[PDB]
C-alpha cells in the first residue's frame, strides 16, 4: 500500500510529459490515456459508495473525451498523411478536435463533469491532483492554436463564466464552491488563446498557486460553510485572516496580486480592436466576486462559535510548502514588471 | 474463389441436419405433458444468480496477461532482420514485463 | 502526355514457361552483363519509362540469342532438366541436385560457361558514360526563396521594459 | 507547453513513424511518394503562415494524388460520354 | 463472385452495430459483436493485410468477448428477454434502416446527381487499386511488426500494462 | 529566438549582468522576509522572534533564485528590440520619413466656449 | 469510395443517447467496446492500400489500450452491482 | 545463505526450475563467438535487388564484370 502509491502517484505526471514530448498524435493519445487509467484509484482509497458512484460517473466522461480526439486523428491521416503536432488541413477535423478536449478541461457546454465529481468523494484531501487535467490539454493547445474556426472557441468561453458565474451563489458544500470558479477561471485564459497564445500560461501559473493553496487552508477541519464558522476562536484567529487574504487576492483585487492576470491580459485582447469582448467579461467575473465576499462574512466576523468543544492540544498536519505560497500569490504586483519575459 | 464456399458448405449441412432432429421427426402434440416438469432435473429455484468475487478475477487476469502475447507474438518475424542487439533485449523486456505481474498478483489470488 | 506508337511495339516475345525460364536463369545473368546492368540506370538513375525504351530491346534483343544457342548446342540434358523441376511445389533446388551436373557436364566445357556461386546479385557495379547525366530531374522547379537573417549587435533594453510606466 | 527535449539530446523517442517517405524499412516507398520529397522540399526555411499562400501547388496535387478525386470524376464522366451510345454502335475496342 | 463482395459486406457490418446501438438486453448484444467482428474481419482479410484481420478474432473477439460474457450472469442476471419483442426496440431499429438503404439509394444509382453526391461513386475495381505488382518480401503489411527502431513505443506499452494489473489487484 | 530549449543561452553574456542592490532583488526575499515570519505565525510558535534558522534560509533561497531568474528577464527585452530594430532596417518602404511642419501649417478647429 | 461512407456511417454507434442511457448500463458499456472496430477498420484500410509500411503496428497498439481501458471500466461496474445487484443507470444520489 | 539454495529444493523444486532457465539465457550472448555471426550471415541474405554506380573519375574497385575479384568477403559461407 505505500510503495505502491507513489507509483501510481509517479506515473499521473508521467502520463503528461508524454503529451508534452510528442512529434505524433499516436503518442499524445497514449499520454493522456494512461492518465484516465492512474487516476481511478486515488478516487477510491476509503471505499464508500458515494466515491464508487462518483468515479463512474467521472469515468465514461472521459472515456468518449478521450474516443473523439482518435477520431480526430484518423481524418487527417487521410489529408496529407503527416503526423507532426501541428496545424489539422481540415475544418471537419478541426471542429471535432476542439469540442471532444472541451470536456476535459471542461468548458460551459459539457457541464457537470466539474460539480458531480469534485463533491462528495471523501477524499477531499487532495484532489488538488485535478489541475493536472487543467494542465494536460492546455499543452495541446498551444500547437494546434493557428488552426480553429474562432467562433468556438470563443462561444464555448464566453459561455463559460457566464454560467459558471451564476451556478454556485446557490450553494454551501465549499469543494462545490471551488469547483465552481473553475470553469471561471478556465474561462479567462481560452478566451485569449487565438490572440497572443502567450499570456495565457501566465493565467495558468497563477491559477495552479492560488488554487493550491486554497485547499492546503482547507485541511484542518473544514467541510462545509457552517463549519468555516467554528475555527476562528477554536483552532487559531491568524487562520481567518489567511483565509481572508487569498479569497481576496482571488477576487482580482488591484492591491493584491490577482488582478495581476486581467491587467496585462487585456492589453492584448483590446490593442486587437475588440472591445465589446472584454467590457462584457469583465463586468461578468463581479458575481465571481459575491462567491467570496459572503464567504468572508462568515469567518471574520465572529459568526457565532458555539458548541463549546476546546481544542486544547496543538495541530500537527503537513501543511506542505505553505508558508510560502501566501507571499508570492498576494504581493506579487509590484514584482512582475516581466513574468512574461520568463514565460515567453 | 473457394474460401467461402469452402465453409458455406459446412455450415449449411450443420444447420440441415439439426432441423431434421430438432424440426420434422419431433411435433409432440400428442400427450406431451410440458407441464411445470423440465425443470433442468430438480424444482422451484426462487434465488437468482449469485455474485461469485473469486469467479470475476479469474476473467480479468486472464485479459491482461492475453495482451501481451500479441506483442510477443511476431517474434519470429522479427529474426530476419537488421541490428539484433535491440531486437534480443527488448524481446526479454516484454516477458519480466508480464512476469512481474505474476509476482505482484501471486501475493493474492485467492481460492480461485 | 505523350506516348511512343502502336511501333517500337511487338518484338520478338520469349514465349517461354514459368520453370523453363529458371531452369538455367543462374548462368544467363551473370555473364550478359552489358545491355542489363546498363538498363537499370536507364530506370533507377532516371525515371519514366516512356524515355527508356531501347535498351528494353537491348536486353531482350541477347535473351533471345542465349536461348538459341543452347537449343543447337546441348538441349537433351535442358529439356529433361527442367522436367523434373517442373514436377512442382515451391519449385525447390535440392530435388534435381543430382541431375545438375548432367546439365552442366558440358556448359562449362562445350560452350564454355561458368557457375557463379554466390558472388552474383550483390557488388553494385559500374558500367560507362554512356548516355548524359540526366541532370535537372523530374521537376526541380524553384526553391523559394527565403527569409533574411538578422546578426546585429546585443545591446540591451532602450529604456528599460517599457510596460507601462516600469523604468527600471 | 512544447518543451522539446528530443531536440537538445539526440534521441528519437518517436519521429521515425511521421511521414509517409522517412526510412522504409526495406527500401519499399508508397504510391505518393514521389510527392511528399517535393512538397517538404518546398516549406523548410518557411514559416508556414506565408507557405499556405505562395507554395499551394505542390500540396494541391499531392491531395490529389493521394484520393484521386478529379481522376476519378474524369474517369467517371466518360461512363456517361459513351454507354447512353451502347445501342449506338462504336465498341471500341474490339476484343482484344 | 461479384466485383460487389466488398460493398456487400459492409451493409452487413452497418447492420450489425444497430443491432445492438438500441437497446438488446445484453446477451444479444454479443450476438451483435461476433456477428459485425467477422464481418468486419471480412473487409480487412482484402487489401493484402491478413495478419492484422486475423489478429482481431483472436485478442478481440477470442479475449474480450469471453469476459463480456463471463459477466453478465454475476451482475444484471434478472429474467431475461429477447429485443424486438418490445416497443421501444423496434421503433428504432428502422430509423437508420431506411438511411441504411437510402445512403445507398442516391449516392451513385442516378447517373450524376447533382454536383455534390457524386464525388465518389460505387465500384468498380479501383476500390482496391494496387496495380502493378510487388516483390517476394512480404505483403506488406508483413515487413512491419518491429521490434527494431520503435523501442519507446514498446516500453510504454509493456510498462502501462504492468500498472494495469496493480489498479485492479486492489479495489476487488 | 533560436537555439531551443534552454534556460538563458550562451549569447547572454554581453549583457551587463543586472548587478545587485538593485530595489527587487532587495524586495525578492522581503516578501520572503515576510514569509519567515508567516512560518512562525501559522504553529502556534508563540515567538514571532523563533529560530532563526528557520528564519533564515528563506531569505538565502529568493534571492539567489530570483537573480539567477532576472538573467533572462533582461535578455528577453534584449533579443526583442533586436529583432524589431533590424526589420526597421530593412524594408524601408513600411516605414517613411514624415516632414517636419511647424505650427504655420495647421488650422485645427476652432472651438472656443 | 463507397467502403469509406459505409464506414464511416458505422461511427454513429455512439449515438450518445445510447452511450449512457437506458438502464442495464451494461448496454452503455457493450458500445464503448463497440466503437472500437470502427476505428480499427477504419485505420486499418487507409495505412494498407497506400502502403506506409510502417504505420501499421499503430492498429495493433490501438487494441492494447482499449481492452486495457474497458477492462478497467468493466472493474467497477461490477462494483456498482456488489453493492446493489443491479447497475440500472438512474441511480443516482451525488447531485449536480 | 548457502543453505537456502538447497533447503527450498526441497520444498518447492517448480519455481527454481524457472530461474533455472532465466539464468543463463541472459547470460550466454555475451559470452561465446558464434554470435555478431548471427548479425554476419543476417546482413549478406539479398532481399532487394542491386542498382548500379557509375564511372566519375574513381573508379575505386569492381568493373562491369562481377565475376571478377572484385567485391567483398562473403564467399566464406559456401566453405561453411
Ligand atoms: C525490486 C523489483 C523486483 C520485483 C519484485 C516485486 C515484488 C516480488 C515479491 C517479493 C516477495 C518477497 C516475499 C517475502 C518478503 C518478506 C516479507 C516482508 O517483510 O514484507 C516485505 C514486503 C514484501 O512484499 P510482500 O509481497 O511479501 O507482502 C507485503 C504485503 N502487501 C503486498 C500487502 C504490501 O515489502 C513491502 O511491503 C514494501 C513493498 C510494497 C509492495 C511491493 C511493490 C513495490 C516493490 C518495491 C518497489
Ligand atoms: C502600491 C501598489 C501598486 C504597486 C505598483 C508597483 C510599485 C512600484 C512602481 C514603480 C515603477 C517601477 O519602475 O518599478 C521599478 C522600481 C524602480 O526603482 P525606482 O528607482 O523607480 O525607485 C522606486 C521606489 N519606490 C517604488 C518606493 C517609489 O523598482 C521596484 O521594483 C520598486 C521597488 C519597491 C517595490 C515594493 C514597494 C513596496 C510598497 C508597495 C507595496 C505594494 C505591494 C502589494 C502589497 C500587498
Ligand atoms: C523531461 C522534461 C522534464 C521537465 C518536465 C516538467 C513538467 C512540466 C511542469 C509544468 C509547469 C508549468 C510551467 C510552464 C512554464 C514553463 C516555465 C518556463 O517558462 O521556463 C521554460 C524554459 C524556457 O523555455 P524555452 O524558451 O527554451 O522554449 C519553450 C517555451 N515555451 C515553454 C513557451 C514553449 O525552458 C527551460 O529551459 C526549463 C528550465
Ligand atoms: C531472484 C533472482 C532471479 C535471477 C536469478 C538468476 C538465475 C539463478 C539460478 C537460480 C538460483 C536459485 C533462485 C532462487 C529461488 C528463490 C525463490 C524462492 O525460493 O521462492 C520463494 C517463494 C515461495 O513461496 P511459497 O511458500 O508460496 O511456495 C509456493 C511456490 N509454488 C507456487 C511453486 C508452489 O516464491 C516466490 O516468492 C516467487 C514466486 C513467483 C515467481 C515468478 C517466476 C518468474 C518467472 C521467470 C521470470
Ligand atoms: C510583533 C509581532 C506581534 C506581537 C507578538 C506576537 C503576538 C501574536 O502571536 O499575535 C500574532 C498576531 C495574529 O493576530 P491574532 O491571531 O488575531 O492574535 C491571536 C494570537 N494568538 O499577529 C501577527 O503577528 C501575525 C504575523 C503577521 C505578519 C507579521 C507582522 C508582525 C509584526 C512583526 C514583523 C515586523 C516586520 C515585518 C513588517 C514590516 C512592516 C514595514
Amino acid at each position: 500500500n505505500p510503495i505502491i502509491f507513489i507509483i501510481i502517484l509517479l506515473t499521473i505526471m508521467l502520463g503528461t510529459i508524454i503529451v508534452m514530448i510528442s512529434s505524433h498524435w499516436l503518442l499524445v493519445w497514449i499520454g493522456f490515456e494512461m492518465n484516465m487509467l492512474a487516476i481511478i484509484p486515488i478516487m477510491m482509497k476509503n471505499h464508500n459508495p458515494r466515491a464508487t458512484e462518483a468515479s463512474t460517473k467521472y469515468f465514461l466522461t472521459q472515456s468518449t473525451a478521450s474516443m473523439l480526439l482518435m477520431m480526430a486523428v484518423i481524418i487527417n491521416l487521410m489529408f496529407s498523411g503527416q503526423w507532426t503536432v501541428m496545424k489539422l488541413f481540415n475544418p471537419m477535423a478541426s471542429m471535432l478536435m476542439t469540442m471532444a478536449l472541451a470536456m476535459k478541461l471542461g468548458m460551459a457546454p459539457f457541464h457537470f463533469w466539474v460539480p458531480e465529481v469534485t463533491q462528495g468523494i471523501p477524499l477531499s484531501s487532495g484532489l488538488i491532483l485535478l489541475t493536472w487535467q487543467k494542465l494536460a490539454p492546455m499543452s495541446v493547445l498551444y500547437q494546434i492554436f493557428p488552426s480553429i474556426n474562432l467562433n468556438l472557441i470563443l462561444t464555448l468561453s464566453v459561455l463559460s463564466i457566464l454560467i459558471g458565474g451564476w451556478g454556485g451563489l446557490n450553494q454551501t458544500q465549499l469543494r462545490k464552491i471551488m469547483a465552481y470558479s473553475s470553469i471561471a477561471h478556465m474561462g479567462w485564459m481560452t478566451a485569449v488563446l487565438p490572440y497572443n497564445p502567450t499570456m495565457t500560461l501566465l493565467n495558468l501559473i497563477i491559477y495552479i498557486i492560488m488554487t493550491s493553496t486554497m485547499f492546503t487552508m482547507f485541511m484542518a477541519n473544514s467541510t462545509t460553510t457552517t463549519l468555516s464558522l467554528s475555527h476562528t476562536w477554536n483552532k487559531t484567529p491568524i487562520m481567518t485572516v489567511l483565509i481572508l487574504a487569498t479569497l481576496l487576492s482571488m477576487g482580482g483585487l488591484p492591491p493584491l496580486s490577482g488582478f495581476m492576470p486581467k491587467w496585462m491580459i487585456i492589453q492584448e485582447m483590446t490593442k486587437n480592436n475588440s472591445i465589446i469582448l472584454p467590457t462584457f467579461m469583465a463586468i461578468t467575473a463581479l458575481l465571481n466576486l459575491y462567491f467570496y465576499m459572503r464567504l468572508t462574512y462568515s469567518t471574520t466576523l465572529t459568526m457565532f462559535p458555539s458548541t463549546n468543544n476546546m481544542k486544547m492540544k496543538w495541530q500537527f498536519p503537513l501543511m506542505k510548502k505553505m508558508t510560502f505560497l501566501p507571499t508570492m500569490v498576494v504581493l506579487s504586483t509590484m514584482m512582475l514588471p516581466l513574468t512574461p519575459m520568463l514565460s515567453v | 474463389m473457394n474460401l467461402m464456399l469452402a465453409l458455406l458448405t459446412n455450415f449449411t449441412l450443420a444447420t440441415l441436419l439439426v432441423i431434421i432432429a430438432f424440426w420434422l421427426p419431433q411435433l409432440n402434440v400428442y400427450s406431451e405433458k410440458t407441464s411445470p416438469y423440465e425443470c433442468g432435473f430438480d424444482p422451484m429455484g426462487s434465488a437468482r444468480l449469485p455474485f461469485s468475487m473469486k469467479f470475476f478475477l479469474v476473467a480479468i487476469t486472464f485479459l491482461l496477461f492475453d495482451l501481451e502475447i500479441a506483442l510477443l507474438l511476431p517474434l519470429p518475424w522479427a529474426s530476419q532482420t537488421a541490428n539484433l542487439n535491440t531486437m534480443l533485449t527488448m524481446a526479454l523486456f516484454l516477458i519480466i514485463l508480464l512476469a512481474v505481474s505474476l509476482a505482484y498478483e501471486w501475493t493474492q489470488k485467492g481460492l480461485e | 502526355v505523350e506516348l511512343p506508337s502502336l511501333e517500337d511495339l511487338k518484338v520478338q516475345e520469349v514465349k517461354v514457361s514459368s520453370s523453363v525460364l529458371k531452369a538455367a536463369a543462374h548462368h544467363y545473368g551473370a555473364q550478359c552483363d552489358k545491355p542489363n546492368k546498363e538498363f537499370m540506370l536507364c530506370r533507377w538513375e532516371e525515371k519514366d519509362p516512356r524515355r527508356c525504351l531501347e535498351e528494353g530491346k537491348l536486353v531482350n534483343q541477347c535473351a533471345l540469342e542465349f536461348f538459341r544457342q543452347i537449343k543447337r548446342h546441348c538441349a537433351e540434358p535442358f529439356t529433361e532438366y527442367w522436367t523434373c523441376i517442373d514436377y512442382s511445389g515451391l519449385q525447390l533446388f535440392r530435388r534435381c541436385r543430382k541431375q545438375q551436373a548432367q546439365f552442366d557436364e558440358c556448359v562449362l566445357d562445350k560452350l564454355g560457361w561458368v557457375r557463379p556461386d554466390l558472388g552474383d546479385l550483390s557488388k553494385v557495379t559500374k558500367v560507362k558514360t554512356d548516355r548524359p547525366l540526366p541532370e535537372n530531374p523530374y521537376h526541380s522547379r524553384a526553391r523559394p526563396e527565403p527569409n533574411p537573417e538578422v546578426e546585429g549587435d546585443l545591446k540591451p533594453a532602450r529604456h528599460g521594459s517599457r510596460l507601462f510606466f516600469w523604468t527600471m | 507547453p512544447f518543451f522539446d527535449v528530443q531536440k537538445r539530446l539526440g534521441v528519437d523517442l518517436d519521429r521515425w513513424m511521421t511521414i509517409q517517405s522517412a526510412e522504409q524499412p526495406h527500401k519499399i516507398p508508397s504510391r505518393c511518394h514521389a510527392f511528399e520529397k517535393e512538397w517538404i522540399e518546398c516549406a523548410h526555411g518557411i514559416g508556414s503562415i506565408r507557405a499556405e499562400k505562395e507554395c499551394k501547388i505542390e500540396f494541391e496535387d499531392f491531395r490529389e494524388c493521394l484520393l484521386r478525386q478529379k481522376t476519378m470524376k474524369r474517369l467517371h464522366a466518360i461512363r456517361r460520354q459513351r454507354e447512353k451510345l451502347i445501342k449506338e454502335g462504336k465498341y471500341t475496342p474490339p476484343p482484344h | 463472385m461479384m466485383l460487389y463482395i466488398v460493398f456487400i459486406l459492409s451493409v452487413i457490418f452497418v447492420m450489425g452495430f444497430v443491432g445492438f446501438s438500441s437497446k438488446p438486453s445484453p446477451i444479444y448484444g454479443g450476438l451483435g459483436l461476433i456477428v459485425s467482428g467477422g464481418v468486419g474481419c471480412g473487409i480487412v482479410l482484402n487489401f493484402g493485410g491478413s495478419f492484422l484481420g486475423l489478429m482481431v478474432f483472436l485478442i478481440y473477439l477470442g479475449g474480450m468477448m469471453v469476459v463480456f460474457g463471463y459477466t453478465t450472469a454475476m451482475a444484471t442476471e434478472q429474467y431475461p428477454e429477447i429485443w424486438l419483442s418490445n416497443k421501444a426496440v423496434l421503433g428504432a431499429f428502422v430509423t437508420g434502416l431506411l438511411m441504411e438503404f437510402f445512403m445507398v439509394y442516391y449516392v451513385l444509382k442516378d447517373k450524376e446527381v447533382e454536383v455534390v453526391f457524386e464525388f465518389n461513386g460505387l465500384g468498380d475495381w479501383v476500390i482496391y487499386d494496387t496495380g502493378d505488382s510487388g516483390f517476394f518480401s512480404e505483403e506488406a503489411m508483413g515487413i512491419a511488426a518491429l521490434y527494431s527502431y520503435g523501442t519507446w513505443l514498446v516500453i510504454v506499452t509493456g510498462w502501462s500494462l504492468l500498472i494495469g494489473v496493480v489498479v485492479i489487484m486492489e479495489i476487488t | 529566438g533560436r537555439a531551443t530549449f534552454q534556460f538563458l543561452p550562451d549569447e547572454a553574456r554581453s549583457l551587463p549582468p543586472p548587478k545587485l542592490t538593485d530595489p527587487r532583488l532587495a524586495f525578492v526575499g522581503f516578501l520572503g522576509y515576510c514569509s519567515g515570519l508567516i512560518d512562525n505565525a501559522i504553529r502556534r510558535r508563540p515567538v514571532l522572534l523563533a529560530g532563526l534558522h528557520r528564519q533564515l534560509l528563506y531569505i538565502t533561497s529568493f534571492v539567489f533564485v530570483g537573480y539567477y531568474l532576472l538573467k533572462r528577464q533582461d535578455y528577453m527585452y534584449a533579443v526583442r528590440d533586436h529583432d524589431m530594430f533590424s526589420y526597421i532596417k530593412s524594408h524601408p518602404e513600411d516605414f517613411p520619413e514624415k516632414d517636419k511642419k511647424t505650427y504655420g501649417e495647421v488650422f485645427e478647429e476652432f472651438h472656443p466656449v | 469510395s463507397m467502403v469509406y461512407m459505409n464506414i464511416m456511417m458505422a461511427f454513429t454507434v455512439s449515438l450518445v443517447g445510447l452511450l449512457m442511457y437506458r438502464s442495464h448500463l451494461m448496454s452503455s458499456l457493450l458500445c464503448l467496446e463497440g466503437m472500437m472496430l470502427s476505428l480499427f477498420v477504419m485505420a486499418a484500410l487507409t495505412i494498407l492500400n497506400s502502403h506506409f509500411t510502417l504505420a501499421s503496428m499503430m492498429p495493433i497498439i490501438l487494441l492494447v489500450f482499449a481492452a486495457c481501458e474497458a477492462a478497467l471500466g468493466l472493474s467497477l461496474l461490477v462494483m456498482v452491482s456488489n453493492t446493489y445487484g443491479t447497475d440500472y443507470v438512474q441511480n443516482l444520489n451525488l447531485l449536480q | 545463505v548457502a543453505a537456502f539454495l538447497k533447503n527450498v529444493w526441497a520444498k518447492e523444486p517448480v519455481l527454481v526450475a524457472s530461474f533455472a532457465i532465466a539464468g543463463l539465457a541472459v547470460i550466454l550472448p555475451t559470452l561465446s563467438p558464434y554470435t555478431k555471426y548471427s548479425l554476419m550471415i543476417n546482413r549478406a541474405t539479398p532481399y532487394n535487388y542491386p542498382v548500379p554506380l557509375r564511372d566519375d573519375g574513381n573508379m575505386p574497385d569492381v568493373p562491369s564484370h562481377p565475376q571478377d575479384p572484385q567485391g567483398p568477403s562473403l564467399e566464406w559461407l559456401k566453405r561453411l
